[PDB]
């Protein structure tokens, strides 16, 4: 029963329990394209004000 | 640079992910003293030593 | 037979048992190797915030 | 003034990929913890380690 409880734990964690080294990779990466969508949708109102001269 | 990508992360993880499990394999070596605690890492040395255990006894 | 008692326990012990003199040369090993990965594992990640300067 | 192409921007995205490039090399390295890993570091000096590799087995 120890073995097959310790075996099975091993198993188990790797679809329940996430990689936190891996998740940190995708999440700066992720934060990074959100400060970057946001400043490309800024440029976007400033680029309607450009024939209303 | 790759902004979508990060090539750098990956490898600095998977070669972080075999770093990992090996160091688990020296815990439980160093724990109970036995350098074949599994087979596959040596199937022939666990056959051979269980059959000199059966005479040990 | 107790002569051979002792040979063969000392057969068995080279194949199965392990030198812990010699085995903490390795647990040493990737303890430390262990740190280079995770200290260099977010070094890349703060690689990629510079270009957004 | 050339507005149309930025010669000044081309030489320095290309200088900045060669640091990049150096960059991302020197990562593996210390994850790793030895000097060749993949094919394209040095040809000679992956092909006669192996050798000693396979000689201390």
């Amino acid at each position: 029963l120890m073995n097959a409880y310790e075996n099975t734990q091993a198993s188990e964690s790797r679809i329940r329990d996430t990689d936190m080294a891996e998740q940190m990779t995708s999440f700066t990466r992720y934060q990074i394209l959100t400060q970057a969508a946001t400043s490309m949708l800024a440029q976007a109102n400033m680029k309607s004000q450009s024939v209303m001269r | 640079m790759i902004i979508n990508h990060n090539v750098s992360a990956i490898f600095a993880h998977r070669t972080l992910k075999s770093n990992d499990a090996n160091l688990s394999k020296d815990i439980e070596k160093l724990s109970s003293g036995m350098r074949i605690n599994k087979a596959g890492d040596d199937a022939s040395g666990l056959a051979v030593s269980e059959k000199m255990r059966t005479q040990i006894a």
